[PDB]
């Protein structure tokens, strides 16, 4: 049985270069490959198919074997429509399972396979690239986990009715199951479904603890002038988001070309000013609603020493979510910066069970030479390249 | 010819090909044509068709007679195809070998079938003078068809295929019409398996010259002289006349700048100057006397051989950096001390802001990608640099940077960072309070200050904007101070700019900043936001708006 899939009205199959590989990785390709073939997962192509599709190499958590990874963002975005619990996002505890394996199982109608063609390049051109395409359904794509929902939902049945205080969730080629019991019950009950899940072919969040984090402003003994700007600086930006936040006390005691380094005593006026905006900070800004309409977007800013800080919004100002991202033991901005945004990516796809486009501080080469050595995830969201203002930095620290 | 199975080739969708009327030739050419077609007619190449045929290209004749044909319409209307590799093999990234043949196979397009399904597409005409009635169409692969490189490259691989999985300790380059073929094993044992190769090849209908018409080592590749076990850069000739043309002159600097990689201390700023202002390529330039020096000098470098030699897959790759002037930098990779496999020059990258840092930053990036592919691996890096710079630089910087394993390497001139502002407001040293102001109908502006010691100043500006006088009053600033200072500014714009600590830019007045900025002691710079009765700054808030 075939489903037939068909491209967005007018779209055509992606063009996507290929970009070179660590030879180490190739290998692994070449030899994934071979094997996927050998099954009839995949064919070799001729020179008659135009389309391709980028590939690579990854290594999960904690792996010496490498896992072959593609990168169907353009297709997933030409390929047709098809067709999200709030429960899971109000769960303690979620856990992220790899139902991949599963659309193996499942052929993929021969008209669109072209499409999915790819290509295992070589070193220094030396040699022709290898050409693939999918035979049957492939992970990454839009459309496998799709097609695959009937005899999904039928394998779940099961550990939906036996325990029906679960929620179970599927995200591309991932799926995410949330109770709110406690964790030795809970990791060996996982250990549960992934047994049932075995019989078949397949092989740690805390929701209710990601928030809108508070803006906090300086406390210290004595005030200098430089001080005393700096804080106005930052109040004045937070007026956009609170316009309860007022700066005219603290602008006073600046009356004056004084030194930077002046000594300023406050008056009660002023003191009055801060303890009031204080307290307009201790929460976030009123009527705050998620879009499903409306584009999700992941902001991030590098705070340095291996700090991050990042918003999550679709209109400006009006954080659905605010967070930081400490770093991961083991001196490199790029695998911060790309742990990072699968970290967000994930919590994204509890909350809204959607992935947010990434504005990233970082240089598109830079980027491109090296974020697929630290991907860990069966998922690629989207991303564009920008140049943190110097404020914007300030104000979330 | 080849019995191999052909390839299922489709008309774009919708798009057909049907007809670009034959171009009526003398009688000395529809003769000399009539003559060629016969010949491929029984060799099977191009069979005479006629019975349901609409489609047609136009054959030409030229200068021997020989024929050439017009798919430029077949072609827009065929199938896109999967591209022949254009990313192509680079000397410094291949395996010393012992031998290295080459056979041409020369005539092969013509030697692999056509999609039968497609022929008919490819119908063409030969005229006749009084045309009283020649139709014909291609049965295998015609040359200058669209798909006629991919489809061949592809029939190649695949018959290659055993012979590779059967002969590892054989290497086989595909490009175009050829065929690299290398190896390990002796000069007798290669010269058998060659012999192998050809014969197999024939079993397949390809044919390709024997031994005593291949062509010898050393082969030409993209500018160098490949020897199975190292490789010479083509010596490099400058002519040398008493007419330079605008043409003449821009060719030669191409030509410099090729060798500029290779070579060491070529130079083109002199002979780049005389194309200044040029009226026409025919236009004649009288070399300066620089010139005709710089050019005498490069003479010189060029007359040095630079031997090579190829990849050991069981050595380090190293490669090392060195700063050439601003924004120009040098690079060598090598295995072994001075053995270099590959070096190169990467010029001046001039934007709106950077540094040597930054600017070292993007050349290792480079590098690297160069590597991955070459290689498939990345060096270890020697750079000019500091490790503790680059921990100042990085641990501060507002965005993502990095560099893969490095190792310093004490060869001035090093790359530094001239300048960096102080975290806290300076005790004592004067404090200015500058702004500056632009209309958005007349473009006309105001730049000044006031600071603490009573001394201030104003200026006005034409054809300006917010922020390049928002600039200009940190400049003076810079100027009418002291050597530690403290500026408060209201400009985002200019913050930033300098909160990235640049050391080089495209505009005057950045640069001139700059300067300022190396020369003070100590410098804070600092921002409060724009129209508040903010002390100082609602006071040049003031003058700046008269
Ligand atoms: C032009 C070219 C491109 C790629 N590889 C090669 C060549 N030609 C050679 O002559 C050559 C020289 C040294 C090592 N490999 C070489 N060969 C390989 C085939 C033995």
């Amino acid at each position: 049985e075939t489903v037939p899939v068909k491209l967005k009205p007018g779209m055509d199959g992606p063009k996507v270069k290929q970009w070179p590989l660590t030879e180490e990785k190739i290998k692994a390709l070449v030899e994934i490959c071979t094997e996927m073939e050998k099954e009839g997962k995949i064919s070799k192509i001729g020179p008659e198919n135009p389309y391709n599709t980028p590939v690579f190499a990854i290594k999960k958590k904690d792996s010496t074997k490498w896992r072959k990874l593609v990168d169907f963002r353009e297709l997933n975005k030409r390929t047709q429509d098809f067709w999200h619990p709030a429960g899971l996002k109000k769960k303690k505890s979620v856990t992220i399972l790899d139902v991949g394996d599963a659309y193996f199982s499942v052929p993929l109608d021969e008209d669109f396979r072209k499409y999915t063609a790819f290509t295992i390049p070589s070193i220094n051109n030396e040699t022709p690239g290898i050409r693939y395409q999918y035979n049957v359904l492939p992970q990454g794509w839009k459309g496998s986990p799709a097609i695959f929902q009937s005899s999904m939902t039928k394998i779940l049945e099961p550990f939906r009715k036996q325990n029906p205080d679960i929620v179970i969730y599927q995200y591309m080629d991932d799926l995410y199951v949330g109770s709110d019991l406690e964790i030795g019950q809970h990791r060996t009950k996982i250990e549960e479904l992934r047994q049932h899940l075995l019989r078949w072919g397949l092989t740690e969040l805390h929701p209710d603890k990601w928030t809108v984090q508070p803006i906090v402003l300086p406390e210290k003994d004595s005030w200098t002038v430089n001080d005393i700007q700096k804080l106005v600086g930052k109040l004045n930006w937070a007026s956009q988001i609170y316009p309860g936040i007022k700066v005219r006390q603290l602008c006073k005691l600046l009356r004056g070309t004084k030194a930077l380094t002046e000594v300023i005593p406050l008056t009660e006026e002023a003191e009055l000013e801060l303890a009031e905006n204080r307290e307009i900070l201790k929460e976030p800004v009123h009527g705050v609603y998620y879009d499903p309409s409306k584009d999700l977007i992941a902001e991030i800013q590098k705070q340095g020493q291996g700090q991050w800080t990042y918003q999550i919004y679709q209109e400006p100002f009006k954080n659905l979510k605010t967070g930081k991202y400490a770093r991961m033991r083991g001196t490199n901005d790029v695998k911060q910066l790309t742990e990072a945004v699968q970290k967000i990516t994930t919590e994204s796809i509890v909350i809204w069970g959607k992935t947010p486009k990434f504005k990233l501080p970082i240089q598109k080469e830079t980027w491109e030479t090296w974020w697929t050595e630290y991907w860990q995830a069966t998922w690629i969201p989207e991303w564009e390249f920008v140049n943190t203002p110097p404020l914007v930095k300030l104000w979330y620290q | 010819i080849s019995p191999i199975e052909t390839v299922p080739v489709k008309l774009k969708p919708g798009m057909d090909g049907p007809k670009v009327k034959q171009w009526p030739l003398t009688e000395e050419k529809i003769k000399a044509l009539v003559e060629i077609c016969t010949e491929m007619e029984k060799e099977g190449k191009i069979s005479k068709i006629g019975p349901e045929n609409p489609y047609n290209t136009p054959v030409f004749a030229i200068k021997k007679w020989r024929k050439l044909v017009d798919f430029r319409e077949l072609n827009k209307r065929t199938q896109d195809f999967w591209e022949v590799q254009l990313g192509i093999p680079h000397p410094a990234g291949l395996k010393k070998k012992k031998s290295v043949t080459i056979l041409d196979v020369g005539d092969a397009y013509f030697s692999v079938p056509l999609d039968e399904d497609f022929r008919k597409y490819t119908a063409f005409t030969i005229p006749s003078i009084n045309n009283e009635t020649i139709r014909y169409q291609y049965n295998v692969l015609p040359q200058g068809w669209k798909g006629s490189p991919a489809i061949f490259q592809s029939s190649m691989t695949k018959i290659l295929e055993p012979f590779r999985k059967q002969n590892p300790d054989i290497v086989i380059y595909q490009y175009m019409d050829d065929l690299y073929v290398g190896s390990d094993l002796e000069i007798g044992q290669h010269r058998t398996k060659i012999e192998e190769l050809r014969q197999h090849l024939l079993r397949w209908g390809l044919t390709t010259p024997d031994k005593k018409h291949q062509k010898e080592p050393p082969f030409l590749w993209m500018g160098y002289e490949l020897h199975p076990d190292k490789w010479t850069v083509q010596p490099i000739v400058l002519p040398e006349k008493d007419s330079w043309t605008v043409n003449d002159i821009q060719k030669l600097v191409g030509k410099l700048n090729w060798a500029s990689q290779i070579y060491p201390g070529i130079k083109v700023r002199q002979l780049c100057k005389l194309l200044r202002g040029t009226k026409a390529l025919t236009e004649v330039i009288p070399l300066t006397e620089e010139a005709e020096l710089e050019l005498a000098e490069n003479r010189e470098i060029l007359k040095e051989p630079v031997h090579g030699v190829y990849y050991d897959p069981s050595k380090d790759l190293i490669a090392e950096i060195q700063k050439q002037g601003q924004g120009q930098w040098t690079y060598q990779i090598y295995q072994e001390p001075f053995k270099n496999l590959k070096t190169g020059k990467y010029a001046r990258m001039r934007g709106a802001h950077t540094n040597d840092v930054k600017q070292l930053t993007e050349a290792v990036q480079k590098i690297t990608t160069e590597s991955i592919v070459i290689w498939g691996k990345t060096p270890k890096f020697k750079l000019p640099i500091q490790k503790e710079t680059w921990e100042t630089w990085w641990t501060e910087y507002w965005q993502a940077t990095w560099i893969p394993e490095w190792e310093f390497v004490n060869t001035p001139p090093l790359v530094k960072l001239w300048y960096q502002l102080e975290k806290e407001p300076i005790v004592g040293a004067e404090t200015f309070y500058v702004d500056g102001a632009a209309n958005r109908e007349t473009k006309l502006g105001k730049a000044g200050y006031v600071t603490n010691r009573g001394r201030q100043k104003v200026v006005t500006l034409t054809d300006t904007t917010n922020q390049k006088t928002e600039l200009q009053a940190i400049y003076l600033a810079l100027q009418d101070s002291g050597l530690e200072v403290n500026i408060v500014t209201d400009s985002q714009y200019a913050l930033g700019i300098i909160q990235a600590q640049p050391d080089q830019s495209e505009s005057e007045l950045v640069n001139q900043i700059i300067e300022q900025l190396i020369k003070k002691e100590k410098v804070y710079l600092a921002w409060v936001p724009a129209h508040k009765g903010i002390g100082g700054n609602e006071q040049v808030d003031k003058l700046v708006s008269a």
